RNA sequence: GUAAAGCGCACGCAGGCGGUUUGUUAAGUCAGAUGUGAAAUCCCCGGGCUCAACCUGGGAACUGCAUCUGAUACUGGCAAGCUUGAGUCUCGUAGAGGGGGGUAGAAUUCCAGGAAUACCGGUGGCGAAGGCGGCCCCCUGGACGAAGACUGACGCUCAGGUGCGAAAGCGUGGGGAGCAUAGUCCACGCCGUAAACGAUGUCGACUUGGAGGUUGUGCCCUUGAGGCGUGGCUUCCGGAGCUAACGCGUUAAGUCGACCGCCUGGGGAGUAC
């Protein structure tokens, strides 16, 4: 990317959700390992392998259950220059809470249940559905 | 059984070498009150024969849509080719606070508790296409959980 | 211009061999190649086409001087001593 | 399997919707492999007989030229249906009024099964043989039919994709054989076998027909 | 993109916006309380007028600002780095990019010379646009390719701002054929105008494609006019997706991100002051 590494990643993934390729790959900062170690665990994709040490870079495995593809409607919201630092008792539940809401907390990125369990919100990263 | 409903009827003309031959259109939907809905379209040269042919158009091609509590549960946005439809799930006992064409498709699904809005164009041919796409895109909590894990 | 007199001015500024694009070596090569090109615009005085190509690198001459300014105030003054700038 | 015989046709100009099923190009043409298709040469037979045990009807939609005899080889001797010639628009979705176009026919069959064709003196009976040439052309395996086709079988997906476009429209399973340069995403039970080369088109139709008599069980 | 709407085009100042790793601070933000947000209205359980309006007890809420304590994932200032964004060097390659200088005919009126290409000349090709075509040298402009090398974010964008600005007109100084009687033509000054219409800001990254253009250059009996790549830009039809259609469609208008210009019914009107 030039001027957001995480926004321009989220174009790269769901273009794989429009031709149903197997593996996708983007140049991977240490933040970017902490991105898809949430999407795997909540079940939206399957497996990933970092590789490279002068170009640290990922091998994400997609997940399309049918002709239907699992990662339906992912959206970045906090785009740079429009930071929305949510207080935690405003929190965006995604699609009546049926999805997950990736929030950049202190204690990590892994965020469904920061509403009650962790107990501190922050900058939204992206809605996920 | 099923349940019909009209939408409208126009004053569709035509032009031949002689004069102005008219026609009539007939927009209907069909849905049994349990979740499956369908629609059709049919013309004629008079009024009542148009309905008769368009009513069978909807008695096939009824699409499978699941409901939750006589209502929707999660806010899909529906758009089809001229118009935007914004359906928010709401409480029980709320009526279908809705505009034109989607009233006909919601009181045939079994849907009875939705507040919703038509956002842009108000042309009832293209409105009734969108909300059927709006209910097509939805997912029940079974479709949530069984697909992700 | 590009090959001959640049080859005698390259090692006049390098902290070692082949450090060519370092910012000290950069501007002193470049500012030299604005004086000599201004001999070409000492006359001809109607080449409004090429004059922006001069106007291109005169602004970039001030651009990399900011990179000396924001990093090392010492090395900034050292080459504008050796070039007599501003 | 037997596909040392049949491997390739259909030169370089291609559709890139057929990415997985192609093994790889070899001298300005691609090779049809075995690894993704030898399963579907007998995954199909897991679905032939159980559909046939519903007292089935399998329309061999075969409007190619090489499949003139090559699709009626063991088709109706195994008691199934076939059309090895021209195609009516909607032989499923418009079939009920094709039966109306047999309501024209089987009362005029009474002229043939009886000797009552002598009526309507022979200047009239000059032109009356011209339907009798042509009504029994496209209506071959449909006079013995009494119902909707209980399955569907298009043999090739580049000639009768007009038919497939109407076949996928109303939801009947299709045991197709698609080509290397197709629009394959209509037939949801798909085989990229060699659907050219008249020697090879017998090698699937006779391969199915050895079992479908036992398919009805 | 055609419905009102992308300045004619360029670098850029103040503005807005960050590749990549570690340290660190705690302003941005999250958390916790403690202050404080006058009472009355709004809101929820409860009282009183024969009910209701209305009067009313307590709560919640007043989305706020200031302070201590905490948190280090994002972001931000300080410190330290690494190679892909960018950029300099080497090295070749192709070319109506210009400026000056003279040159001079495949051609062409008068009694001398004003003009500027016939051919190549085209779907070529240059350039930021208006644009620019005889020939050779002179000072200069940009891009491209093949490798190496090192710089370590040094960048992208733009209100004003300043330049370059088709014709004519006008100024001052001449000419007079091709042919419009100055003017057209060179030139020094004003003038900034237009279908200055890809009626398509800019850069970046991603996604089914197919055939031709042209510039290279690696491998391969180069054994060749030639294949597979592999660069760059420009055509021609077309998937998904999109669009009111018509259509766009790896040079986007498709999925996005940062930033700038502009429009909000027609006439009066690009007019009044």
């Amino acid at each position: 990317s030039m001027q957001d590494p995480i926004a321009d990643m989220l174009t790269r993934i769901r273009n794989g959700q429009a031709a149903n390729k197997a593996a996708v790959t983007m140049p991977s900062s240490k933040l970017k390992v902490a991105i898809a170690n949430v999407l795997k665990e909540e079940g939206f994709i399957e497996d990933f392998k970092v590789e490279g040490d002068t170009k640290p870079e990922l091998e994400l495995t997609l997940k399309y259950f049918q002709g239907k593809a699992v990662v339906e409607s992912i959206q970045r919201v906090s785009r740079p220059g429009l930071r929305i630092y949510k207080r935690k008792d405003e929190l965006p539940k995604v699609m009546a809470g049926l999805g997950i809401a990736v929030v950049s907390t202190s204690k990590g990125v892994m965020t469904d249940r920061a509403a009650r369990q962790a107990g501190l919100g922050g900058e939204i990263i992206c809605y996920v559905a | 059984e099923l349940q019909e409903k009209l939408i409208a009827v126009n004053r569709v003309s035509k032009t031949v070498k002689g004069g102005r031959i008219f026609s009539f259109t007939a927009l209907t939907v069909v849905g049994d009150g349990n979740g499956r809905v369908g629609f059709g379209y049919g013309k004629a040269r008079e009024v009542p024969a148009a309905i008769q042919k368009a009513m069978e158009k909807a008695r096939r091609n009824m699409i499978n849509v699941a409901l939750n509590n006589g209502t929707l549960q999660h806010p899909v946005k529906g758009v089809h080719t001229g118009s935007r439809v914004f359906m928010q799930p709401a409480s029980e006992g709320t009526g279908i606070i809705a505009g034109g064409a989607m009233r006909a498709v919601l009181e045939v699904a079994g849907v009875h508790n939705v507040l919703a809005k038509a956002y842009g164009s108000t042309n009832p041919i293209n409105v009734v296409r969108a909300t059927i796409d709006g209910l097509e895109n939805m997912n029940s909590p079974e479709m949530v959980a069984a697909k992700r894990g | 211009l590009s090959t001959e007199a640049t080859a005698k001015i390259v090692s006049e500024f390098g902290r070692d061999a082949n450090d060519t694009g370092s910012t000290e070596v950069q501007v002193a090569l470049l500012t030299a190649q604005i004086n000599h090109l201004q001999g070409h615009f000492a006359e001809h005085k109607k080449d409004h086409h090429s004059r922006r190509g001069l106007l291109r690198m005169v602004s970039q001459r001030r651009k990399l001087l900011d990179y000396l300014k924001r990093k090392d105030v010492a090395r900034y003054t050292r080459l504008i001593e050796r070039l007599g700038l501003r | 399997l037997k596909a040392g015989v049949h491997f390739g046709h259909q030169t370089r100009y291609w559709n890139p919707k057929m990415k997985p099923f192609i093994f790889g190009a070899r001298n300005k043409v691609h090779i049809i492999n075995l690894e993704k298709t030898v399963p579907m040469f007998n995954e199909a037979l897991a679905e032939l007989n159980k559909i046939a045990s519903r007292k089935g009807k399998i329309l061999f939609v075969g409007t190619k030229r090489a499949a003139s005899e090559a699709v009626k080889d063991a088709a109706l001797s195994c008691d199934q249906f076939f059309v090895n010639h021209r195609w009516l628009g909607g032989m499923l979705t418009n079939w009920k009024t094709v039966r109306q176009s047999i309501k024209r026919l089987k009362d005029l069959e009474t002229q043939s099964q009886d000797g009552t064709f002598d009526k309507l003196t022979k200047k009239e009976a000059l032109m009356r043989t011209r339907e009798l040439e042509k009504l029994e052309n496209s209506l071959g395996g449909i006079k013995d039919m009494g119902g909707l086709p209980d399955a569907l079988f298009v043999i090739d997906a580049d000639h009768e994709h007009i038919a497939i476009k109407e076949a996928n429209n109303l939801g009947i399973p299709v045991f197709a054989i698609v080509d290397t340069n197709s629009d394959p995403d209509g037939v949801d039970f798909v085989i990229p076998g060699n659907d050219d080369a008249i020697r090879a088109v017998t090698l699937y139709l006779g391969a199915v027909a050895a079992t479908v008599r036992e398919g009805r069980s």
